[PDB]
DNA sequence: ACCCACCAAAAA
RNA sequence: UGGUGG
């Protein structure tokens, strides 16, 4: 029962991976033909829907932001720009001189887009984290990933043992102070952004009881970073208050 | 250092988010005591809202007696200066920044702000209307440590006032400040990654990043895309932060080791340690336990790490009386800590152990040669650095504001 | 010629 | 390309 809620908290984040969730907008979803207009104008269909999904992200984006996210396509730096002109002039978005930048004009859903606000970054676990044994896997039970942060990866001794020791660490909401930061700290003071959804978020992650485990990942360096962003001992100062010990304990 | 009790470590919580965490402890405790009574109409105008309620909510919650699952915070005062002072042996860049204690002439313990002191030293000798602000010399400095040599010509154009800034770190920090300038004369133009290991055994790997630059036309305009691309450069000027930073996160790893341990775990050791453990081997063991005793031969940091692989074959490897030294040297009780890097937070309960805790591995840090031993790894043949002051570590164990 | 990690996406 | 924490 918590073994499934956590199989379903995992399928959830899988499901809504950024960039892929984004593509089935332009794919599978969209009343737009994407395939058969990109080849009417010329364009490989795996860019123009990537170019396309990077426009629903950016909004608005210059041009050597916009090139470094599709580079990969082409032999040449040269070869991405041109194609992002074609698209330009076929109105796929604009493009405005004056401003020297791209527009989006078809953007995904709302619904869409709160799915993602979501859930497309890690949640806690609700279980014991999976044992680390290997510099494979991140203590979920879905994601096989390097656990070293960027593309860094060794399979030299990053010390395990200390994200195993920090990921047994049991954590809960002090939901006292979380209902103090959405009723009132917008008049003690990006933070919008962050609420709208962490209070949703934090209740069906809690669901099966007030306790979840937040997963630990080494930097290349050896710092160490707990990984999630609407529940978080690091990171922002309205994320840090809501976190406690599961295992309280009478001070004297 | 002077020690706390639980609900103390509250008070100073509390102090900290409104919050006064440059004020020494006492004073601290005293501000508290004034306004226990009306601390949530405070809430509003606290530096830190959120965290000033937490801590509050708690410290009520504490009074009727309930329990509690709030971690009070304590955070180094400037992590990077404290390992470059331990690791040279620099007793006045110590001072800057409480790894060993500095009194003013009255003879109180002060809670030192490194960057205050040298804004303090620099306005003192260049006098008579110096234009410079103490954040633009804040930020000149702590870029500096991490090796920028543009920001503080930024701060302090490239004339006179750069001269008195590096002169006044020179004087404050000698040797902090030599090994900083050592660094950037310590790449190589051929490698394409930097490796060395910490004495826990983490495995630090540098990869070199750098810019390729393909220029590209858009309406016969031009726009330059610029893509990291791992390759080589003349000089370096990442070896002192990745390798302060490398440190500060053994610092880390080795103090959740210490704090947050287990119990049967203790007790296994110390009877294999008095050889009144059931027989248990693993061959799978030997490599590891060689190589992290090595560590501790080598620098003087004896990971806890080391329990792991520690059986009735391995013990007899290592001095069984530096493990049970270590063991007496934890605490008590063990207890979870949260870390952001150089931000501890543990129940205030545990307050006293986690600065015991912090302060022997600044010491360790000072005492032994871990310097020599991680720059060793990075230029590619022994070198030794030599503690400026060999005697600093002494001071360090008793240090009192290094967590504040 | 400053380290890392991460988020965040903009208006007739 | 701006912000978040260190």
């Amino acid at each position: 029962s918590t073994i499934e809620h956590q199989m379903h908290l995992e399928k959830l984040y899988n499901k809504n991976q950024l960039l892929p969730r984004m593509r089935q907008e332009f794919e599978e979803n969209s009343g737009i033909d994407f395939k058969a207009f990109f080849a009417h104008i010329g364009i490989d269909y795996k860019f123009g829907i990537d170019a396309m999904v990077q426009m629903a992200l950016h909004k608005r984006a210059d041009l050597p932001t916009l090139v470094g996210t599709l580079r990969h396509h082409c032999k040449s730096a040269q070869e991405v720009a041109d194609n992002l002109f074609k698209m330009a002039s076929e109105d796929c978005f604009n493009f405005d001189p004056t401003i020297d930048k791209f527009i989006v004009i078809y953007t995904i859903s709302d619904d869409v887009q709160h799915e993602l606000d979501s859930f497309q970054y890690p949640l806690p676990m609700v279980v014991r984290p999976k044992l680390l044994t290997k510099n494979y896997g991140t203590g979920y039970f879905t994601c096989n990933k390097s656990v070293i942060l960027k593309k860094n990866h060794t399979d030299d001794d990053i010390c395990l043992d200390h994200l195993n020791r920090m990921n047994k660490i049991p954590l809960s909401i002090n939901w006292d102070v979380a209902h103090m930061v959405k009723n009132e700290w917008a008049n003690l003071d990006a933070f919008q952004k962050y609420d709208r959804t962490a209070h949703e978020v934090m209740g069906l992650l809690t669901q099966e009881g007030n306790k979840f485990y937040l997963t630990h990942r080494p930097d290349k360096r050896g710092r160490t970073y707990s990984q999630g962003y609407h529940v978080n001992y690091q990171g922002t100062s309205w994320n840090k208050a809501v976190l406690e010990f599961a295992e309280k304990e009478v001070i004297d | 250092m002077q020690t706390f009790t639980a609900r103390e470590y509250l008070k100073i919580d509390i102090a900290n988010n409104y919050g006064l965490d440059k004020e020494d402890w006492d004073d601290r405790i005293a501000w508290f005591d004034k306004n226990e009574n009306n601390l949530l109409n405070l809430v509003r105008e606290a530096e830190e809202p959120a965290l000033f309620y937490a801590g509050v909510k708690a410290w009520m919650d504490v009074k009727e007696g309930k329990p509690i699952g709030y971690p009070v915070a304590l955070d180094a005062t400037s992590s990077g200066l404290q390992i470059l002072a331990c690791l040279t042996g620099d007793r006045r860049a110590a001072e800057l920044c409480n790894v060993v204690n500095y009194r003013d002439e009255s003879g109180k313990v002060k809670r030192r702000d490194a960057y205050t002191v040298i804004y303090n030293k620099m306005l003192n000798t260049l006098g008579k209307g110096a234009r410079i602000k103490r954040n633009d010399c804040k930020q000149a400095i702590m870029t500096a440590l991490y090796g920028s040599e543009a920001k503080p010509k930024e701060v302090f154009g490239e004339g006179i006032m750069l001269n008195v800034f590096e002169s006044t770190m020179n004087v404050e920090a000698p040797a902090v400040w030599e090994l900083n300038k050592f660094w950037l004369q310590c790449g190589n133009p051929e490698a394409f990654v930097y490796h060395w290991v910490m004495p826990d055994g983490f495995n630090v790997y540098i990869k070199v990043m750098v810019n390729e630059v393909e220029t590209v036309h858009f309406l016969d305009k031009p726009y330059d895309c610029v893509r990291k691309v791992q390759g080589t450069e003349e000089k370096t000027r990442m070896l002192s932060a990745n390798t302060t930073h490398s440190i500060d996160g053994l610092v880390v790893r080795e103090l959740v080791r210490r704090c947050d341990y287990d119990k049967n775990q203790i007790e296994y050791i110390k009877a294999l340690c008095n050889g009144e453990a059931e027989y248990k081997a693993s061959e799978k063991n030997y490599g590891k336990a060689m190589e992290l005793w090595g560590y501790y031969e080598k620098t003087g940091f004896l990971t806890a790490r080391i329990f792991d692989y520690l059986d009735s074959e391995t013990i007899k490897l290592v001095n069984t009386q530096d493990i049970l030294d270590l063991i007496e040297s934890m605490p008590k009780k063990p207890f979870h800590v949260l870390t952001v890097h150089d931000c501890f937070r543990c129940l205030p309960n545990y307050g006293n152990d986690i600065r015991r805790q912090y302060n022997n591995l600044l010491a360790t840090i000072a005492k032994g040669d871990l310097l020599s031993f991680i720059m060793s790894q990075v230029i590619g043949q022994e070198v030794t650095i030599g503690k400026l002051d060999p005697t600093l570590w002494e001071d360090v164990l008793e240090t009192e504001y290094a967590l504040s």
